[PDB]
This record gives structure tokens, sequence and C-alpha cells, in this order.
């Protein structure tokens, strides 16, 4: 390249969905009651094989404070409009969005077998956790240390990007952040608007009626749901729990299956809790650097140099709208360091000399925005004679009166 | 309880393929994890990767460019398959269900030669006595020694292979009997080799 | 890659004491994401402790586990012969899940002389024209035994080749076989043929010697 500069000329605003689970259902096995449930002989059934339970139900527990370890970390990271439409991701006053509740009633559609049949018996009563444990084989599910309540309140807490500074203002700054001055944004807003606006109608769409997006959330929530299943039809199916119904040995092989089961229970969710880490992890990196901030990475939060994003709490996950700054129709233009008038050498003040191939103007590095070559615009240092690749040009000067 | 058995070749030639299937019964491929875990001979483990049943493959981030896994429509088996074997590929590999329930390994192989078959030679009493037989010029290690075809298992020492200066193995097999019952009973040492799909029979 | 280090390689325990084996991470592993594995020779690991302490089914109270960070302990009290295991501590907590080098768990036991016994080729090799002579020690501890070949007085080397078996489980010995191998032309130049062992249980070296 001798002289030629490469500018982009049309630019898109595109949202995109990111959905990251960030937390797995409580489990917990209740002892003297897997062991002994209906044998009313629960001292020498609790002596011998008594002891087992309480191993697996210490690894139980480990996992559920993992998860509410993970939730911790993604959803607490603080504590506490103008074009753009902003009606569907707000909160409208139970405390939650309209992309929130579609993503609610399609993830808690995921499980229809033991959560379902647990929060149903539950009755919306916290108190009954020794009877709903009874008729359920001795499994129990124990509800989060954050609620939806409150994680709708710290969803609601972190959607304060959208801020005392005005929202236009604010996207003035970050595209100056990328490298845009702020012209293109307040002269532009009507389509940047727009953009935005049909984005989330699409997004909107393709939320709700087709799966699409809800590929990486659906299916591990079904999978937990399934794991649990299995443990109930391995449970009632064969090796029946004890009922009313020289037989110590067949007593043995009932009770000695049923504890290799929660075993196989709980070392195939222990990887599910790996894998549940890690998708946390990057949800705590996605909200560290993308939200409460822009990001100077590069394809990493979306598609493109990364504008804002917004996040919304999907039931078991996480689920973050980016905003981004998508560049288009490149153009070769012609470049030249200065401009000769009047035997003055003119520079740019700042910008970059361009030539669309009949006329010269004075465009930003990054952006075609074309202005007219003023004396405002360059200033004066030097004869003709001391730069090498100078071209021919007449300034304009404004004050041309009468 | 589950079983899990694991099959396949026990010798490849270098730049082939290895396909390794792993029968699962007493349970079905539908709701588990599944790993593949290798060893090298006198080593550590090393770690492949494992699967679901209906997604979410991870595979070893030093090995990844050349390994699948899969499960089958059978719904009792699932296969690992290798690309590019080089001779450090050599491995006790391992089925296992998670990180619980491992499976007996299989031992592959991975040199540019050809399968010799065993040959099956006496150690008689030299006049508590000891008794053996001898099994040389097998390129693989699979090989399987049993005595009085599952009956006598006391005493019996079964020494591990040494390789010699031809680059085949050979194999020693050595019971105690008492000397009461010397030439009362008879003895017998079965041999197996598989890649060769040799069975011996010999007496002593 | 987390890798995982066993500082005590090799232990030589007698029964009726304890063994502490230390597992150390390069990073930070949770205590939910380790486990312990033993290994029979010719065996499938077994899995022993997952997470920190919880244990398996069908496992004895001797195996007790405890740690958290990057320093995890095996604890076996009252040791018995039926031990005699490979021990790995492996993490499935990251995506590349690694184990380490294991810990070689021995047991000690008082000085058992070996029985020493001679095995001749048989016709059948010499048919074949590669005689094969072998000296067997059946039952000794410890593993240091000596074994030479003398043809016609004269000592034999690069020929021998040694084998050694693992420990048994139910009592802790080893056997050892010594295999000779030459052609048939140099097993027909001599006549008297001699295995000659010593150990630490033999206040002299025995001598086992045979002809054709
Ligand atoms: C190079 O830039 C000049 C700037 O003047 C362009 O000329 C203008 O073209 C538009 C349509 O694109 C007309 O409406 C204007 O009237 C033109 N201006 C003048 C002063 O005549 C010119 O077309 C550009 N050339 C190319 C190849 O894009
Ligand atoms: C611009 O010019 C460069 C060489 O300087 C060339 O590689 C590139 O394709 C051109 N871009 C166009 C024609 O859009
Ligand atoms: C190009 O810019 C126009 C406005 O000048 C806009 O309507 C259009 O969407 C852009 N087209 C692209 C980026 O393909
Ligand atoms: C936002 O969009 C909704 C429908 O999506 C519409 O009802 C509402 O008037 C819009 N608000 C604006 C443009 O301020
Ligand atoms: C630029 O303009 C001056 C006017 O004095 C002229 O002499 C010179 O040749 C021009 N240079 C070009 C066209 O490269
Ligand atoms: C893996 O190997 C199996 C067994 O040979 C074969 O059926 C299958 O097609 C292979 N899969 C590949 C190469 O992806």
């Amino acid at each position: 390249s001798n002289n030629s500069i490469a500018i982009p000329t049309n630019f898109t605003i595109s949202v995109t969905t990111e959905i990251l689970p960030v937390s797995m259902t409580k489990t917990s096995v209740d002892c003297t009651m897997y062991i002994c449930g209906d044998s009313t002989e629960c001292s020498n059934l609790l002596l011998q094989y008594g002891s087992f339970c309480t191993q697996l139900n210490r690894a139980l527990t480990g996992i559920a404070v993992e998860q509410d370890k993970n939730t911790q970390e993604v959803f607490a990271q603080v504590k506490q409009f103008g074009g753009f439409n902003f009606s569907q991701i707000l909160p409208d006053p139970s405390k939650r969005s309209f992309i929130e509740d579609l993503l609610f009633n399609k993830v808690t559609l995921a499980d229809a077998g033991f959560i379902k049949q647990y929060g149903d018996c539950l009755g919306d009563i916290a108190a009954r956790d020794l009877i709903c444990a009874q008729k359920f084989n001795g499994l129990t599910v124990l509800p989060p240390l954050l609620t939806d309540e409150m994680i709708a309140q710290y969803t609601s807490a972190l959607l304060a990007g959208t801020i005392q500074i005005p929202f236009p203002m604010q996207m003035a700054y970050r595209f100056e952040g990328i490298g845009v001055t702020q012209n293109v944004l307040y002269e532009n807003q009507k389509l940047i608007a727009n953009q935005f606006n049909s984005a989330i109608g699409k997004i909107q769409d393709s939320l709700s009626s087709t799966p699409s997006a809800l590929g990486k959330l659906q299916d591990v929530v079904n999978q937990n749901a399934q794991a649990l299943n299995f443990l109930v039809k391995q449970l009632s199916s064969n090796c029946g729990a004890i009922s009313s119904v020289e037989a110590e040995v067949q007593i043995q092989r009932l009770i000695t299956c049923r504890l290799q089961s929660l075993q196989t229970y709980v070392t195939q969710m222990l990887i599910r809790a790996a894998e549940y880490r890690a998708s946390a992890n990057l949800a705590a990196t996605k909200m560290s650097e993308c939200v409460l901030g822009q990001s100077k990475r590069v394809d990493f939060c979306g598609k493109g140099y990364h504008l804002m994003s917004f996040p919304q709490s999907a039931p078991h996950g996480v689920v973050f709208l980016h905003v981004t700054y998508v560049p288009a129709q490149e153009k070769n233009f012609t470049t030249a360091p200065a401009i000769c008038h009047d035997g003055k050498a003119h520079f740019p003040r700042e910008g970059v000399f361009v030539s669309n191939g009949t006329h010269w103007f004075v465009t930003q590095r990054n952006f075609y925005e074309p202005q007219i070559i003023t004396t405002d615009n360059t200033f004066v240092s030097g004869n003709c004679d001391v730069v090498i690749g100078i071209v021919n040009n007449t300034v304009y000067d404004p004050l041309q009166p009468e | 309880q589950v079983q899990l058995r694991e099959s396949g070749p026990g010798l490849v030639k270098p730049s082939e393929t290895l396909s390794l299937t792993c029968t699962v019964s007493g349970g079905s491929t539908s709701g588990y994890y599944w790993s593949w875990i290798r060893q090298p001979p006198g080593k550590g483990l090393e770690w492949i990767g494992y699967i679901y049943d209906i997604g979410s493959t991870n595979y070893n981030p030093s090995l990844k460019s050349r390994v699948t896994i899969s499960v089958s429509t059978s719904k009792n088996q699932f296969s690992l398959n290798l690309t590019s074997v080089t001779a450090a590929d050599t491995a006790v590999y391992y089925c296992a269900r998670g990180f619980d329930s491992w499976g007996q390994g299989t031992l592959v192989t991975v040199s540019s030669a050809s399968t010799k078959g065993p040959s099956v030679f006496p150690l008689a009493p030299s006049s508590t006595a000891a008794l053996g037989c001898l099994v040389k010029d097998y390129f693989p290690e699979p090989v399987t020694v049993s005595w009085n075809s599952g009956a006598l298992t006391s005493g019996v020492h079964t020494f591990p292979a040494v390789l010699q200066s031809s680059g085949l193995y050979s194999l020693s097999s050595v019971v105690t009997v008492p000397s009461s019952s010397l030439g009362t009973q008879t003895y017998i040492c079965n041999v197996n080799h598989k890649p060769s799909n040799t069975k011996v029979d010999k007496r002593v | 890659e987390i890798v995982l280090t066993q500082s005590p390689g090799t232990l030589s325990l007698s029964p009726g004491e304890r063994a502490t084996l230390s597992c150390r991470a390069s990073q930070s592993v949770s205590s939910i994401y380790l486990a312990w594995y033993q290994q029979k020779p010719g065996q499938a690991p077994r899995l022993l402790i997952f997470a920190a302490s919880s244990r398996a089914i069908g496992i004895p109270d001797r195996f007790s586990g405890s740690g958290s960070g990057t320093d995890f302990t095996l604890t076996i009290s009252r040791l018995e012969a039926e031990d005699f295991a490979v021990y790995y501590c492996h993490q499935y907590g990251s995506s590349p899940w690694t184990f380490g080098q294991g810990t070689k768990v021995e047991i000690k036991r008082t000085v058992a002389a070996p029985s020493v016994f001679i095995f001749p080729p048989s016709d059948e090799q010499l048919k074949s024209g590669t005689a094969s002579v072998v000296c067997l020690l059946n039952n000794f501890y410890p593993r240091e035994a000596k074994v030479q070949w003398k043809v016609d007085n004269a000592l034999q080397s690069g020929n021998s080749q040694e084998s050694v078996t693992e420990q048994d489980s139910k009592d802790s010995t080893y056997s050892l076989s010594s295999t000779l191998t030459l052609s048939k032309a140099d097993y027909e130049k001599h006549k008297v043929y001699a295995c000659e062992v010593t150990h630490q249980g033999l206040s002299s070296p025995v001598t086992k010697s045979f002809n054709r």
C-alpha cells in the first residue's frame, strides 16, 4: 500500500442472545427415612446400613453450597428512555419483564417429573418439609438461598447501565470508547433506534415460538430432571422401597441395591456440577467486563465491537442481551499527508485526508464522515517543498463576506 | 449393578485407526456419563474423554484433534476412535461410567509387526514339587494361562512376560503340588491368545 | 491441566500401622472435586473416597479422606496384607481431568527363605532347536535375591533373563523365574548345569544342578 486507506462506511447495531446456566437444583436425601422407610425396625437397619447415608448426604450438601456460591458469584456483583424502546426489558409492576416471563414459562416446562411434583405437594408452605419427604421416598428439594424475588431485584439493580448522564450521552460516550465520534450517533439516532427496536422484536419472536437460542438451557434442565426421575424409576420399579410387606438376605439385597443407585446419582451429579461451575465462571466473566463496563475484547461479548449489554434472569440461568456495533461496506480511499495551498502546508487537526476520486475531504480514521476542508479543520506548519506526498487543493475559508 | 466389558483390536499398525467398543450389560446408555481412560504400561493414568447420551462431548485438550467418541443406536454400546496412532499410544484402555464402576481393560499394542502365535512347552518335575508350562515367541500381550480349566487356582504363579532379543514375548506359569499327589491327578495348562485365535491345552 | 503430585512414592509398612498419602495440586481445587483409587496388580481401579471424605459402598472404615485446597490426605488405619496396591488421586473438577503418579504400598514381614527348583528343557524345544532352562524361586522375602548359572563350573552372563512377580495378597511373598535360553549346539557341548542362588534367609548359597 503506497497511498490508500480502508475506511468503513455503513454500520449496523445488533443485539445477540447469550444464555448461560448458572445454578443446579438442590437435592438432599433424608437419612433414617431412606433406610428403614416402613420396616418399623429402624435400630438394626440404621446400624449396619445407616452409616453410608450420611457420606452421600455430605456430598449433596457440598454441591448445594457450591451452586449457591455460583449464583452469588454471577448475580451479586453489585449491591443496591430516549428513542429506544426499553419497555420489554425493564421490570413492569410479579416484578419481572416481558422477556423474563417468556424465559420462565419456556424453561419451567423442561421439568415434568419429581421437581414439579414436589413443588405441587409443597403447597407454597416451607414448614411442611417433614411431610413432603414422607411420600416421595425421602428425597427433598431445598429452596435456594437467593429466591426468585431477590434474583429479580438484583437483575433490576444491575440494569442501571441504562441510566445522572442521559442515555443518548451514554451511547455517545460508548461510541467514543469504540473509536467513532459522537456526531455519528447524534446524526443517525433514528436509524439506530429503529435497528435496536427491530432487534428486540426479532429477539422476542425468536425466543418464544421457535426454541432457537433455548437449546443450551432447556436441555441441561431436562438432563437434571431426567437424572432425578431415573432415581425414582430405579427406586420404585426395581429394588423397591421398604413397605409393610431367615429373610435378612432379601432385605440386604434390597438395602444394598438402593444405596448403590444413590451413589450412582451422586457420582453423575458431581460431573454436572463441574460443568455448571465452568458455565458460571464464564457468566461471571461476561458480567464483569461486558456488563458494568465496555469491553476492549473483539468478538467475545458479541459479534463485532462490543457496545453494551443487558442482564436478564432466567430460571437456572442468565440471559445476556449483547448490543454490538458491526461495520460494513469498506471503501478504499486515496490518502495524502498534507495539502499545499498558497505556498503553505496544511496538516489535519484530527483525521486523515481522503479522496473519493474527484474531491478531497477530511474524515475520521475509523469512519467515513466527510467534512469539507476549511481553515478550522487544518493547521499550518512548514512550506510546500518539504512534504513528500503533497497534493494540490483549495482550503475554503469560512470568512467570505460581501 | 452394571457390567462394563471392553472389546476391540489387540494390535494395529501405525497410521491406522482404533475402534474400541464397550458393551454395557445390566444397564442402558440413556442418562449417564461415560468415559474412556487409558494407561501406558508402568506409567500413570491419562484421560481421553467423556460423553453423555444426547450430547455434551468433552475431550482432552491435548488429544482433541484426533479423537471421537460416539454412542450407538443399540442403546447398549459406545465406541472410541483414534486417528494417526503413533507408537506412544499403546495402552490398557479402560471403559468407565463417569468416574465410578470401571471395567476391565483391553490392551492395544501399536507396532508394525505380525501376529505370531504361542508355543507351549512343558516343565516337568525333576525328582512338594513344582510343575509348569512355558510360552514362547508371541508378539502381542493379552495372553491368559489357566491351570486345570479353572479348577487349580491355589499356588499358581503366572510370571510377567519378558521381551527377548527377537522382539517376541515369553512367559512361564508354575504351580506347586504336594508330593503325595505327584501323579495321582491330571494336571494340564490351558493357554489362550486372542489376536492369534490360539488355544493350546498341554499336559505335564 | 492441573498437575497432581504424590510425594511418598513408595512405602513399606508392617501390618497394623498407619499409611498417610498426600496428593498436592498446582491450583486450588475444591473439596468436592477429588477422588481416590486403588489398583491391584492386573485389575481395574476401584473408587475408594469420592469428594474429600465421602466413602463409597463396600469399603471398610479404614480408608479416610481429608483435606481442602492444595493438600489432600488419604489415611489407612489398621493396614492389612490385602492392601498391596497402587493408589491414585484424581480431579474431576476442571475440564482436563488429571490423575497422578501412584503411590505403591508394600507390606513388610519377616525374612522367608526361598525354595529353589530346576526345570530342564523338554524334548519339544529340543526338537525345535532352542533350549530353555528354568530356575524357580517359589516364596521369598525380600525382593533382593541373587541368581546365577554355572555351565561346567563356568559363570555365564548375557543370556539369563529374570521375572519377578508382585506380592501375593494372602501372604507377603515374591516369586522369581530365571530363564536361560541358548542354542541346541551350545546345549550339546556341556554335561553339568547348575543354578546357584543366594539370599538373606539362606546361610549358605543353594545350588541345584542337573545333567541330561
Ligand atoms: C465524491 O464526492 C463528491 C462530493 O462532492 C460527490 O459529488 C456529489 O455527489 C452527490 C451524489 O453522490 C450529488 O448529489 C452531489 O451534488 C455531488 N456534489 C457536487 C458538489 O457536485 C461525488 O459523487 C463523489 N464521487 C463518487 C465516485 O462517489
Ligand atoms: C483495497 O486495496 C487493497 C490493497 O491495498 C486490496 O487488498 C483490497 O481488496 C481493496 N479493497 C477493496 C477493493 O474493497
Ligand atoms: C446502510 O445505511 C442505510 C442508511 O444510510 C441504512 O438504512 C441501511 O440499513 C444500511 N445498510 C446495511 C448496513 O447493509
Ligand atoms: C415500545 O414498544 C412497545 C411494543 O413493543 C410499544 O407499545 C411502546 O409504545 C414503545 N415505547 C416507546 C416507543 O416509547
Ligand atoms: C501544484 O500546484 C502548483 C501551483 O503553483 C504547481 O506548480 C504544481 O505543479 C502542482 N503540482 C502537482 C499538480 O503535482
Ligand atoms: C468409529 O469406528 C466405528 C467402528 O469401526 C465405525 O463404525 C464408525 O464409523 C467410526 N466413526 C467415525 C470414523 O467417525
